[PDB]
């Protein structure tokens, strides 16, 4: 589940 | 072909109907959704390596797997990421035309490849290769406020994760909340009571708990005879927690006979405990749902709905389902408001269209023809394999004024013929096609020649070109075939005979209309007149026009897409280094007060264990759900007034911690397109210390002595934090039995968790999980109080062998193609363009000695390449056009008089969104309008509806000098001719952009862009135009 | 510089970069990236009462990638304020070592 | 292996099956579990799909999904195949020595 | 490469070589006395003459 | 079957600039359709015969 979370915060941190 | 079907109504008939047909069978086999795919190929990796800080991950996982990707095809840049989380990814970008499908399977074949030279635990757990492409619909949220968060995410992946992902449309579902698992919570102290280590535990879980496979009785190869074959099955692992506390650790001859219970605690538990989500401050479990390429977004999304409200039935006492956002809503807006533009249209001609032409029948036509046309533009979207979604709806609206002219033209020339020479409607209609055929053609030519361009650009602003550029082309090329066949048959069909001999010598209203509207063209007239007498003047006065005009151009701010209200605020929570998830919690809860404080404000969704920044114990976000755009109409409502109230009352009220308040880019898959990006590497591996060193001095170099707004200056990464180092003494350990991997295994099981083995859980695999007891793991000095074996098996503390001291070490470790790298922002300082910031920075970065590189990242790479390509293109359409005009006038000189009123709609749209800036600028609203993609499409569109009406006066004028009249003569001739269909047409094609130049709410801001730049740019190009383009005409008749 | 030094340079610098550049599909060097070589004598070996394998398995368990952990990790008892990342070295680097 | 028909089928096909939906032309799948500890997932396309396009994409899913399917079948993997269930001819080869 | 294109394959390697000799240790240079794409170019150049 | 009926419609209507002319041709597709199951259930019978 670490890989799920590490796909959310890869994509928020592009955005900001 | 005019003439053709002007005797043939019933065949033009049957070609509308078979344009209409393919227009709904196009409609109806449209993928839909909010925005298309506008970004390249992406492929990530995201590994898992437990226990592990940020330069154990990058060295033994992230460098081994990205030296086996140079090589696969199409790779434009790569990148990687790790940090303290045991985590990390690889990201690789490939050029456009990539197929994203052919390179995942490419880089999951080269990850095979090495896969065997990683760590063992990492190839326990996996690697998984994915797109980063997501069409994102929905997310799903259930709250209890009684069970735990286990409970919910068990529920939710038994049985509401598999009734979603069945549903048509849906391409993925992912759940936001950990597995269940059984834990063992392992007390040290009593390891070393019955001289038992970590080790042990693991192998007697995976001694003792294993499938068997026993095999058949009977099987091919029998004895003769041999009557009966059976399967013969035998269970060998545990399922419960019970069972798996009597796991003997050691068989005592005495037959004592240590069990797994009696030195740990073994329950069902979770696999994480990274993060938690809430709702409103109240435990939830988060789904996303992923649309799939084809998919109807609004269908998909009830169809879910529907799914939840049956489902809802069986929920656990106190259990609730909630949809806080949905991506649909915005596509469904923007269809809404697709077809009530289109009404408002269609109310607006027949208007005006009786007004001036004094009958209902007259009315019929461009109610007709422009459905039909817009039908048309769909079959074309749907046979190019396109989407309807926000954009190609905005193209729609769009394109509707110009074909509205576009038959306004053709039934206000043969209603003039039909009124002046009192023909009947099949004559005058003959008449007016001979006379207008031609310039029609070259018109839809000279369109299609000026809208080509927009879709040759590059990256993703070209693919948002494209949209409308396909769009729009269509539209208007289906518009010109049913005005050369369809319009002229219903012209010659529904109209009757004007009584001979008329005058209109009407009573009431039309008469006094039709007296002051003569009055008003007599004047016109006579103010042309007086303009083409003084001939040098005039054209003084357009050439200051057109450098005024083109000056102002110039000054306007760049950028890519404005900012819009998207219905919710994000925040971001950064702790001190070091601080806990139990003071990140605390801060949040205060975070989630101060929300509920705020009206505007519907759902707040609070996710802890990671920030904008990163991961870690002391991050944390938010998630604030507006309320309806109809319920925040107010001033102060909107998003970025929002997000200042927030921000200042965080600033304000957080006592540990800063909290920040964001609204995203319009398009979230997009990164933000604003900023300057800089990557700084690392040649010769000197090591971290040289290039913080060597970042820290082009920081200074950027903000004290260069010219980029020096506030907007500072790193992107995650400064270093204090750590613990254990040093080992090689012989101290020798002379003992300790091997350095006993030591491995003990701290991996101690301070970290440990994957031994896998067991049933009514009906799916579920992992087994060794931890250790909390309070051996919570203070510096337990690092020492922890045994190892050794060769004699004997338990010997790590405080013998190793010392430990608090020292500084990284926290996050990012490479670019294949260096190591950091990451920098910037912004220009006022007035910069971007490209001599880029050049000063280029130079900075070389003023560095050698083994130092740079490297843009985002939408840096593109704007690094030039702007030359928009340029040539606009320049390849100008000499296109060009000869387009001559062709259809058989000169060379004359097609120059139509191209001098491009000047005058730029002047137009650049005077308008300057003074639409300096007024809100007075009513004290910051700017909000800039040189953007939509003041792009704006422009196009005026530039070609201004190129229109040009053409049409120079036909008509060219034709009356060669019957004999003067060039002056004709000039004022065809402007008195050209004067009532171009106030018809500027009258509705104004009026009905008018509602997108005061719109508010959803894409109100695209929407206000557009309207502005297309009102204002359209008035001021109509009323110079009608003035001077018969000037330009005999202008250019003079000089040639 | 010598080969060796030079060959260690384009295997780590230079041939990723031409081997992504667009058309390329394959570099080969003639020669190889470095290494750490032992050199045993047999004799010496014989002399002491050893074996390869002993050499093979010596390396192998006092040379490795060792992951510590950290403090105060997520389930965490009540009152925790600190968290920390640890840190092991456990691997050589030179010759000498 | 050592699972049962119904082990097998809620272990791994039906997890395979279930994030197979949403892939472009798909008609109907289907799922066989054995006793023995084998079994198969079966991907029926509409016709006027072609089955390279087909093949990548069904090969993507699974290799997105296996992060999770039992640590015996990602030792054995799982294999694909694409070709006509029915017969078209039989050769037989006959001897008398 | 299978596809490949001999030409813009060899100029593009040359541009990047040259690029990247500006991080090269002190006295180390690079050459290319091996190249099949002039013989390609100088043979087009004399047909287009 | 109403696809080709349209169809047949269609094209006559745009061939000869009328909506009655196809109108009259459509009135003979009832006939063949009669003439087609009338032999169809008639050899059914006879080879039952
Ligand atoms: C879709 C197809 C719709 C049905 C055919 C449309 C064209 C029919 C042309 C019939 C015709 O004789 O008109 C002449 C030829 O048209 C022409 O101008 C040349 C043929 C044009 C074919 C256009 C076909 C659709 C194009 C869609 C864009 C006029 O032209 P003329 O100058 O020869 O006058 C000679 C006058 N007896
Ligand atoms: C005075 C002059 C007036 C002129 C006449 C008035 C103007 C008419 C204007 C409207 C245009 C005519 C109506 C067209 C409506 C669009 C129909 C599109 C339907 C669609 O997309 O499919 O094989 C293929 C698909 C195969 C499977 C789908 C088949 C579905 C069955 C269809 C049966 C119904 C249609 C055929 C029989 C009517
Ligand atoms: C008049 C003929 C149309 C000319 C202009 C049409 C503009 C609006 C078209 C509808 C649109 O943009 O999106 C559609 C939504 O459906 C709809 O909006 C259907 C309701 C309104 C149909 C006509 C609206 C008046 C214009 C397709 O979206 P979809 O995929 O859901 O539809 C197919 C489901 N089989
Ligand atoms: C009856 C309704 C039929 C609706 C669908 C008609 C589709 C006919 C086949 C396409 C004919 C070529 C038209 C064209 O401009 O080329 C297109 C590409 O051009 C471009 O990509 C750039 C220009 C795109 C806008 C051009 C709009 C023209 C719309 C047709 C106007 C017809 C007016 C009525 C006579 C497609 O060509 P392709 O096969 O190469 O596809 C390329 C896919 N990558
Ligand atoms: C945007 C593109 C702007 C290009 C403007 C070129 C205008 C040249 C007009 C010069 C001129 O005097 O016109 C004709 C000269 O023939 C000529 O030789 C004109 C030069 C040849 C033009 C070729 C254009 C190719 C453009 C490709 C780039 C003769 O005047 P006239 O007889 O036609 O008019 C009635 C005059 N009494
Ligand atoms: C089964 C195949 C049916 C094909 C379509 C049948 C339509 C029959 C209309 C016949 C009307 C009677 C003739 C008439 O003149 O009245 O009238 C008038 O002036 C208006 C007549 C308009 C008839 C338009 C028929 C378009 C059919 C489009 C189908 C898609
Ligand atoms: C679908 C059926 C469409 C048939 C429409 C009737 C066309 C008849 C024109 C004709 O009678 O010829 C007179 C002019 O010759 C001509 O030259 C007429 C040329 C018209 C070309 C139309 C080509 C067929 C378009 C659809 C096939």
């Amino acid at each position: 589940f670490k890989r799920i979370v590490q796909r959310i915060k890869d994509f928020l941190r592009n955005l900001v | 072909m005019a003439k053709f079907f002007i005797d043939r109504p019933i065949f033009a008939w049957v070609i509308s109907i078979f344009i209409i047909a393919a227009g709904i069978f196009g409609i109806k086999s449209l993928p839909v959704s909010q925005y298309p795919s506008v970004a390249a190929p992406t492929i990530t990796l995201h590994a898992i390596y437990p226990g592990a800080s940020a330069q154990v991950m990058e060295g033994s996982v992230l460098s081994v797997i990205e030296r086996n990707m140079n090589g696969v095809e199409g790779l434009d840049y790569m990148s990687t990421s790790a940090d303290s989380s045991g985590s990390g990814s690889v990201s690789l970008t490939f050029t456009p035309d990539t197929d994203e499908n052919l390179a995942q399977v490419e880089v999951q074949n080269k990850l095979s490849e090495v896969l065997s030279t990683l760590p063992a635990t990492v190839q326990q757990y996996g690697v998984t290769v994915s797109k980063a492409r997501s069409n994102f619909l929905m997310i799903v949220m259930l709250s209890s406020d009684v069970q735990s968060t286990e409970e919910m995410n068990d529920y939710a992946q038994r049985n509401v994760v598999p009734e979603l992902q069945r549903i048509e449309g849906v391409g993925q579902v992912r759940l936001f909340g950990a597995q269940r698992a059984m834990r063992i919570w392992v007390d040290p102290k009593k390891l070393q009571n019955y001289n038992l280590s970590f080790a042990d535990v693991g192998s007697a879980l995976s001694a003792q708990n294993i499938q068997i496979s026993a095999g058949s009785i009977g099987s091919l190869p029998a004895v003769r005879g041999q009557t009966v074959t059976a399967t013969v099955t035998a269970q060998g692992q545990l399922g419960t927690a019970e069972e798996f506390g009597n796991v003997i650790l050691r068989a005592n001859t005495d037959g004592s006979n240590i069990y797994l219970k009696d030195v740990a605690k073994v329950g069902l538990g979770m696999e994480d405990y990274s993060s938690s989500t809430r709702l409103n401050g109240v435990n939830t479990t988060g789904m996303a749902v992923m649309l799939s390429n084809s998919g109807n977004a609004m269908a998909t999304a009830k169809a879910v709905k529907e799914r939840l409200a049956v489902l809802e039935k069986y929920f656990p006492q106190g259990m609730s389902w909630k949809t806080p956002y949905d991506t649909s809503k915005f596509v469904e807006i923007s269809i809404e408001k697709v077809i009530h533009t289109l009404i408002e249209a269609m109310v607006l001609v027949f208007v005006v269209m009786y007004l001036f032409l004094q009958n209902i029948r007259y009315t019929l036509i461009p109610t007709i023809v422009v459905p039909i046309s817009l039908l048309g533009g769909f079959a074309f979207i749907s046979y190019m394999g396109m989407s309807i979604n926000v954009l190609t709806m905005f193209a729609m609206i769009l394109v509707i004024g110009i074909v509205v002219d576009d038959a306004i033209v053709v039934v206000e020339n043969v209603e003039r013929i039909m009124a002046g020479e009192g023909l009947p409607p099949k004559e005058a209609t003959k008449k007016a096609m001979g006379q207008i055929s031609g310039a029609v053609i070259g018109i839809t030519a000279v369109l299609i020649s000026v809208f080509v361009p927009l879709a040759m650009f590059s990256g993703a602003a070209g693919n948002i070109y494209k949209q409308f550029a396909l769009t729009m082309a269509s539209s208007i090329a289906f518009s010109a075939f049913l005005a050369l066949t369809l319009t002229p048959a219903l012209c010659a069909t529904m109209l009757k005979t004007i009584p001979k001999g008329h005058h209109e010598e009407k009573k009431g209203f039309f008469g006094w209309f039709n007296k002051k509207f003569d009055s008003w063209t007599h004047g016109y007239e006579g103010r042309v007149a007086k303009v083409l007498r003084k001939t040098f003047r005039m054209m003084v006065v357009y050439i200051g026009l057109a450098v005024v005009g083109v000056f102002l151009f110039m000054r306007l701010p760049t950028s890519f897409l404005p900012t819009e209200d998207q219905g919710f605020v994000m925040v971001s929570v950064q702790l001190p280094a070091g601080a806990t998830k139990e003071r990140t919690d605390a801060t949040l809860a205060q975070v989630t007060q101060l929300a509920k404080s705020i009206p505007e404000i519907e759902n707040i969704i609070t996710v802890s264990g990671f920030s904008f920044s990163g991961s870690g114990q002391n991050m944390a976000m938010g998630f604030a759900i507006l309320k309806d755009w109809n319920e925040r109409t107010a001033s102060g409502s909107d998003a970025v007034a929002v997000a200042g109230k927030l921000t200042g009352m965080m600033m304000g009220t957080l006592k540990d911690g800063f909290g920040i308040a964001v609204v995203p880019p319009p398009i979230l898959e997009l990164g933000n397109g604003s900023g300057l990006s800089i990557n700084l590497q690392d040649r010769n591996n000197t090591g971290h210390t040289a290039l913080l060193a060597k970042r820290n001095e082009l920081i200074q170099k950027m903000r004290a002595s260069g010219l980029f707004d020096p506030s907007t200056v500072r790193a992107g990464g995650l400064e270093d934090s204090p750590q613990l180092k254990i040093d080992i003494n090689r012989a101290a350990a020798a002379a003992q039995g300790v091997s350095f991997a006993d030591i491995r295994t003990a701290l991996a099981s101690a301070l970290s968790s440990s994957y031994v083995s896998d067991f049933p859980n009514q009906g799916r695999l579920q992992r087994v999980m060794v931890q250790a007891d909390g309070d051996a793991r919570m203070q510096p000095a337990d690092i020492l109080n922890l045994t190892v074996p050794n060769s004699s098996g004997i338990a010997v503390p790590l405080s013998s062998i190793a010392t430990v001291s608090w020292q500084m070490g990284t926290e996050q470790s990012v490479r670019f193609n294949g260096y190591p790298a950091m990451e920098l922002s910037g912004s220009p300082a006022t007035g910069v363009s971007t490209g001599q910031a880029m050049e000063a920075v280029q130079k900075m970065v070389d003023e560095l000695g050698s083994g130092y590189s740079l490297e843009w990242g985002g939408q840096s790479r593109e704007e690094a390449k030039g702007g030359s390509q928009t340029i040539a293109l606009y320049a390849l359409a100008a000499v296109a056009v060009f000869l387009v005009l001559a062709a259809l006038y058989e000169s060379w000189s004359i097609p120059l008089a139509v191209l001098l009123v491009m000047p005058l709609g730029l002047a137009g749209a650049a005077a308008g969104v300057t003074g639409r800036n300096l007024f809100e600028g007075l009513l004290g609203s910051v700017p909000s309008f800039a040189n953007d993609i939509y003041f792009q499409v704006g422009f196009v569109t005026v530039m070609g509806l201004s190129a229109k009406n040009a053409i049409l006066i120079i036909e008509f004028a060219k034709d009356l000098q060669a019957q004999g009249k003067s060039a002056v003569e004709a000039a004022l001739e065809a402007a008195r001719l050209r004067f009532r269909p171009i106030i018809m047409t500027s009258f509705a094609f104004i009026l009905g952009v008018v509602p997108l130049y005061i719109a508010g709410g959803a894409s109100s801001a695209s929407q206000r862009a557009i309207g502005t730049t297309v009102f204002w740019g359209m008035l001021i190009g109509t009323l110079l135009s009608v003035f001077l383009v018969p000037l330009f005409y005999v202008v250019v008749r003079k000089f040639f």
